């Protein structure tokens, strides 16, 4: 039907500009007095452009956007930092 | 059975929505605005719900 940016507002998208350069970053804000689109990357970096600089848009698929595989990928299994005592492998369950 | 393509899933995410935001920043677009003139309404109420 039709949405506004508030909707899109956190969603990551790429975005090429008038001088032929390539942007991508997770959307914060957007004014609409002055059309500023504020975007912070995955890298723990804050970037304000002005939208008017923009020549073009799209949004990137979730997850996998720079590693390309061709597998389901149902669980994260991610163990980054906090520990335990604890190991397990594959699945806990298996022929079940 | 087979198919052509091996992933298929369903998700949402069709390429003209893309267009969709890029169009709202380039220009108003509305309902209309490009053939002729017509007899047409376009009420803005203060709130939007989608169940009622």
């Amino acid at each position: 039907m039709g949405m506004s940016v508030a909707d899109f507002y956190g969603s990551n998208v790429e975005v090429l500009l008038n001088n032929d350069s390539k942007a991508r970053g997770v959307i914060t804000n957007f004014d609409s007095s002055n059309s500023i689109l504020q975007l912070r990357l995955a890298n723990d970096s804050t970037k304000s452009i002005v939208t008017k600089d923009i020549k073009d848009l799209r949004i990137l698929p979730k997850n996998e956007i720079m590693p390309k595989n061709g597998t389901k990928s149902p669980s994260t299994n991610s163990t980054k930092l906090k520990s335990a005592e604890t190991y397990s492998s594959k699945n806990k369950w298996s022929m079940d | 059975g087979a198919t052509t393509k091996e992933k298929n899933i369903s998700v949402d995410v069709d390429a003209d929505a893309s267009s969709q935001l890029l169009s709202l920043l380039k220009s108003s677009t509305a309902p209309s605005d490009l053939a002729t003139p017509q007899p047409s309404t376009f009420p803005q109420p203060p709130v939007e719900s989608h169940s009622s």
